């Protein structure tokens, strides 16, 4: 299921993570990466799935940074708005 | 910020597949590791933070949870 | 091709709205006695042994 290799990925939580702790490194769940991990995966794919739309949307099949940016925007209001 | 660049680009490959994307600009790769790292740190933030706010030095699934909620709503 | 953008719009946004609370519902209990990561090495016990989290095997108990 997972689409990511769950290492480097917990290499980038870990540096985030640390940020926050006074350069101490606090352990994690197993299950915590997993829901961390699970969670922006979905979070990119409904990413891909707005962006994409505005591909198909400007008559093109791939994808551009600019699409992935107005999907951003979209959301915003989307968020705001409702 | 050598480990956001381990974010591979057969999984940001993948990842825009299972969006249902056909194809894509070399330019998304970065463009898709800048959106992960923002992502990532406004939820871990408020996982921490959580954690320390309950006296606790392990991080859970549930304030992982708590966190997802949180920005959820945001 | 306008008015089926947003209507598309609203059935992803919707799609995702389910997912992360079903993501939400899964997640959001004790698992007590689960493994830790330790995140100084990014390692935990298995059955097996020690193991790098997402990687190999390291040392068999």
């Amino acid at each position: 299921h997972l689409l990511i290799r769950k290492l480097p990925f917990s290499r980038l939580a870990r540096e985030i993570c640390v940020k926050f702790t006074r350069g101490v490194d606090f352990n994690w769940q197993a299950q915590a990466l997993l829901a961390l991990q699970e969670a922006a995966e979905a979070f990119l794919v409904h990413l891909f799935e707005d962006a994409y739309l505005l591909t198909l949307h400007a008559g093109r099949v791939t994808l551009f940074p600019k699409d992935v940016q107005l999907a951003r925007r979209i959301r915003g209001l989307e968020e705001g708005l409702g | 910020r050598d480990n956001i660049q381990g974010i591979t680009k057969p999984a940001i490959r993948r990842l825009a597949r299972r969006g249902g994307v056909k194809r894509i600009s070399g330019l998304i790769y970065e463009e898709t590791r800048g959106v992960l790292k923002v992502f990532l740190e406004n939820v871990i933030r408020d996982a921490v933070t959580y954690t320390e706010h309950a006296k606790r030095k392990t991080v859970t699934a549930m304030d992982v949870v708590y966190a997802l909620k949180r920005q959820g709503r945001t | 091709e306008d008015d089926q953008l947003l209507q598309k719009l609203r059935a992803s946004r919707r799609r995702f709205q389910r997912r992360m609370q079903r993501l939400i519902e899964k997640y959001n209990q004790p698992f007590e006695d689960t493994p830790v990561v330790q995140m100084a090495t990014l390692t935990y016990e298995t059955p097996q042994g020690l193991r790098i989290w997402g990687g190999r095997l390291i040392k068999e108990r």
